[PDB]
C-alpha cells in the first residue's frame, strides 16, 4: 503493498 | 476523497484474474471471428483495450450481439497476439509477426501497440 | 513466449476504463443490494477482486442472477468504499469508516484490504 | 512505456 498515491 | 491509500498491485492482479476467467471460459460473452478462427472474450475487456471494440459494444444494436466478425483481411495470429496483450499487458512481438500485429492494432485502434510496432520497424531500417 | 515486451501502464489503464464503463452504466450485468442501497457493477470485476463474488458467480445457478442480496449486517457505505477500491485500487480508509470497511472486506474475502485495516487499527492502540 | 518484463 500500500502507498500514498 | 483525496485521503485514499492505493494498493500498487491491484490493477495487475485484477487483469491476471480476468485472464484466468478467459482461460476457463467463465462469463465470456462474445465470440470474435477472424476468418476461420474463433476467440471467446469478455466485451468489457475488449472495450477497455480497443477503440474499435469500444465503438462496437456502445452501439445500441451491436452491444447485444454474441458474435462479431472482423474484416477478412485481419490475420488470426495477429488478433490472437493482441487479445493476449489485452489480457496480460505482454505483447509477443517478433520479426515474423510484426507486420500483421501492427495492421491488426491499427484496425482495432490500439495506439500504444501501433507506436511500439512503428519504433521496432524503424530500428530495422 | 518469453520474448514478450510489456506495457507498464496497461493494467491501470484497463481498470480506469472499466470504472468509466461502471460510471456510465455500460454493460453492467448485476445489481448488488446492501439493505436499502443498490450498486450496479460488472460480475467479472467483482469476481476478480473478491473471494465471495468469485464463489457466487462460478456457481451454476447464481452465475445467472441479475440481483445479489448481501447479508443485512453489511454496511452500505463500507460496501461502496470497497466497490470503488475494486475499480480504482484506491481505498478511502478513515477513522469513521475503518471498522465497517474491515468487516465488509472480511465478508467479501478481500485479504489485502483486511490486512491494511488490521495494521491501521493496531497503530491506533 | 514499454519494458522487458
Ligand atoms: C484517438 N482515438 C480514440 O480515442 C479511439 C476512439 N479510442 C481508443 C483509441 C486507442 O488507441 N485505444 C483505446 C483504448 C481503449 C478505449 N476504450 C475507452 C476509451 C474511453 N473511455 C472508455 Cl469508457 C473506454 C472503454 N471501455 C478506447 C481507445
Ligand atoms: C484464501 N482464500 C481464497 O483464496 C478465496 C477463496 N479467494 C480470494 C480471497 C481473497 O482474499 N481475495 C480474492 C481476490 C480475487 C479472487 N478471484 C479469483 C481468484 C482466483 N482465480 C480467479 Cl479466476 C479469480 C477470479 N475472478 C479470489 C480471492
Ligand atoms: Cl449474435
Ligand atoms: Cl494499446
Ligand atoms: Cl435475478
Ligand atoms: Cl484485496
Amino acid at each position: 503493498a500500500w502507498v500514498i498515491p | 476523497a483525496d485521503s485514499c491509500i492505493q494498493f500498487t498491485r491491484h490493477a495487475s492482479d485484477v487483469l491476471l484474474n480476468l485472464n484466468r476467467l478467459r482461460s476457463r471460459d467463465i462469463l465470456t460473452d462474445v465470440v470474435i471471428v477472424v476468418s476461420r478462427e474463433q476467440f471467446r472474450a469478455h466485451k468489457t475487456v475488449l472495450m477497455a483495450c480497443s477503440g474499435l471494440f469500444y465503438s462496437i459494444f456502445t452501439d445500441q444494436l451491436k452491444c447485444n450481439l454474441s458474435v462479431i466478425n472482423l474484416d477478412p483481411e485481419i490475420n488470426p495470429e495477429g488478433f490472437c497476439i493482441l487479445l493476449d496483450f489485452m489480457y496480460t499487458s505482454r505483447l509477443n512481438l517478433r520479426e515474423g509477426n510484426i507486420m500483421a500485429v501492427m495492421a491488426t492494432a491499427m484496425y482495432l485502434q490500439m495506439e500504444h501497440v501501433v507506436d511500439t510496432c512503428r519504433k521496432f520497424i524503424k530500428a530495422s531500417e
